[PDB]
């Protein structure tokens, strides 16, 4: 048998069988009660539409995520996703067929602990593994060195690598990420006059952000030309006509990226965090994470950033050592992609966590050797 | 269309991966050639070291006729 | 204490070739046949459709017209 | 169209242009580490006489010695 | 490292606002351990080390094993990846790259300052460490006065006190005449 690759993450939820090259099913991870009281009466009302459904019909619904920066807060949906995944997505039952969950660095030991008793106890899968989402990055580009910032939806954390020995104390974790871009966007679409509030209209606002948004080269130079021209003006349509007009809007939501002081957090951009990662690396080692930077995550795949984030590391690091970003195009699917070449490796069959060291050792067996 | 944007991106790999290669082996060659030049100097300091010993034995064998008729 | 992983032999970095290059050529190619197909199927059809269904509707308008002016021609008292 | 058709085309030219830039880069350096491996030689060959010729300067000077001290 | 691992329990301080506050949780609650295999087994099974704080907000936070995982790594810099030993070897190779004769003095008086040795607790564990490396006949005395925090303001005062101190200033001439570079000299 196979073992599946299940990635919830935080943003969209990606599945798949071990042993594929892309993700079998894709779908956000939302759950939507309703919140009026509905008079037709025998319509199949069903009490909570979660997965893609909430994305048709999210107009009579509060879509509620599960997982605020990495971890999980709202148990009880996060359960009813990976129901709704195992059954209802790719229709296997879970009894027969280990799983690979993946965890963002620097979580709560409480995450992880309720993750493996939940797999457990509740679906009774064989046996669980639990992997950080950047050595799974660096697994899927076909490399063995480099520092990768996985920027998720949720949390960017940025890990170095070198010959395949990770280094524990030079991860830099931020907890700007796309959720709180949209919020921005959201916020500064409100000076032209279109005023977005209902958590059904921030999907509208993340499909604005992703069809339109790209972070310019330069935000100084493209800020002043965009202020007195009329290039850069682009229309959106609405789900119901009424198309709108962005402006110097299109790059200032993906510049907060590179500038946090924009919703006012204290902590240094993507560019000079990933540099300051590197300088606390040691030093023979500091020349091969130069030439072998990754990008991965969703958030990184906007149109622009391989040149700004090259550009801006470049302007940082030393002029001897040459800057090289490895960005391939299917960054967005890069942690499902690395996790079917982690499941399908002879070597790593031993590792799986099987039933009875748990039952013997209790849930903290995540905690220990088998990693 | 699409299949357009899939051989633009093809191209852009190749064109890559041949930029990639063609700064290497300028590197390397800049290199080679600094270590050749060393090498051309060190071996003039030779020459001219090798001179100024054989200058010396010269003299030395013309006070060797001194020495035999002292 | 953290975890050691048991040493295995190998590999990494060489699957990159194994699930780049084919879709490389393949990809391409399948979804060059895909277009070519698709806008075969489609375009001329439809246009030979609309055309088919327009000397319909102008036999219609004609029909229209004869029975209207019929009835008109009848009718009128 | 014209605009994405001629986009490949520079494509190509750079890569090929990278491409070619790279083959001279390589052959000089070739060039570069043959001329450095034949300078390494005519030193060894220099460094062996400039010993001999070492050698022979110190039993000249010890003969020099050896006569005028006597 | 103690900010790196709270995170671990479900707090999190990241603006530099913060570090304040996680200075004085360091201040407050943590202490050494004599012992670290068996207090780190202890703490993770009964419940009689697991002390509150209370940040300035309200939102009382509960420290279990951090309490003296923290302080741990001046005897144990694995933990950062530093490359030296700790503290309990380096004074004991400094110690040894001493002349053979005044071993024996500097072993029974050795003197602790500065205020991160102000933790409950550290003057017992580095007399454990010492005397573990140091050879076992020879006596083992560290002096740890109460003013540790001010061990070296006391000291300075004390010394610019002093009648044959008077000549050791540097004379705002001299610097005119040689420049900044007059500290160096045999004038320190
Ligand atoms: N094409 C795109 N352009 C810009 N932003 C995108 C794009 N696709 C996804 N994103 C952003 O990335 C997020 C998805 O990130 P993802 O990698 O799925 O997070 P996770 O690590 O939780 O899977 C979305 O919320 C969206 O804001
Ligand atoms: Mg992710």
């Amino acid at each position: 048998t196979t073992a599946l690759v299940c990635d919830n993450g935080s943003g969209l939820v990606k599945a798949g069988f071990a042993g594929d090259d892309a993700p079998r099913a894709v779908f956000p991870s939302i759950v939507g009660r309703p919140r009026h009281q509905g008079v037709m009466v025998g319509m199949g009302q069903k009490d909570s539409y979660v997965g893609d459904e909430a994305q048709s019909k999210r107009g009579i619904l509060t879509l509620k995520y599960p997982i605020e920066h990495g971890i999980i807060t709202n148990w009880d949906d996060m359960e009813k996703i990976w129901h709704h995944t195992f059954y209802n997505e790719l229709r296997v039952a879970p009894e027969e067929h280990p799983t690979l969950l993946t965890e963002a660095p620097l979580n709560p030991k409480a995450n992880r602990e309720k993750m493996t008793q939940i797999m457990f106890e509740t679906f009774n899968v064989p046996a669980m593994y639990v992997a950080i989402q950047a050595v799974l990055s660096l697994y899927a580009s076909g490399r063995t060195t480099g520092i990768v910032l996985d920027s998720g939806d949720g949390v960017t954390h940025n890990v170095p690598i070198y010959e395949g020995y990770a280094l524990p104390h030079a991860i830099m974790r931020l907890d700007l990420a796309g959720r709180d871009l949209t919020d921005y966007l959201m916020k500064i679409l409100t000076e032209r006059g279109y005023s977005f509030v209902t958590t059904a209209e921030r999907e509208i606002v993340r499909d604005i952000k992703e069809k339109l948004c790209y972070v310019a080269l330069d935000f100084e130079n493209e800020m002043a030309t965009a202020a007195s021209s009329s290039s850069l003006e682009k229309s959106y349509e609405l789900p119901d006509g009424q198309v709108i007009t962005i402006g110097n809007e299109r790059f200032r939501c993906p510049e907060t990226l590179f500038q946090p002081s924009f919703i006012g957090m204290e902590s240094a951009g993507i560019h000079e965090t990933t540099y300051n990662s590197i300088m606390k690396c040691d030093i023979d080692i500091r020349k091969d994470l130069y030439a072998n930077n990754v990008l991965s995550g969703g958030t990184t795949m906007y149109p622009g950033i391989a040149d700004r984030m090259q550009k801006e590391i470049t302007a940082l690091a030393p002029s001897t050592m040459k800057i090289k970003i490895i960005a391939p195009p299917e960054r967005k699917y890069s942690v499902w992609i690395g996790g079917s070449i982690l499941a399908s490796l002879s070597t790593f069959q031993q590792m799986w966590i099987s039933k009875q060291e748990y039952d013997e050792a209790g849930p903290s067996i995540v905690h220990r050797k088998c990693f | 269309m699409d299949a357009i944007k899939k051989k633009m991106q093809m191209l852009k790999l190749d064109k890559e991966n041949a930029l990639d290669r063609a700064e290497q082996a300028e590197a390397d060659k800049k290199a080679a050639e600094d270590r050749s030049k060393q090498l051309e100097d060190e071996l003039v300091s030779l020459q001219k070291k090798l001179k100024g010993t054989e200058d010396e034995l010269d003299k030395y064998s013309e006070a060797l006729k001194d020495a035999q008729e002292k | 204490v953290p975890p050691k992983i048991p040493d295995g032999e190998r590999v990494d970095f060489d699957d990159i070739h194994r699930k780049r290059v084919e879709k490389d050529l393949n990809e391409l190619q399948t979804l060059i046949e895909a277009h070519f197909e698709n806008r075969k199927k489609e375009e001329e059809e439809l246009i030979s459709l609309k055309d088919r269904i327009e000397k319909r509707r102008a036999e219609r308008a004609e029909q229209q017209r004869i029975r209207n002016e019929r009835e008109k021609e009848r009718q009128n008292r």
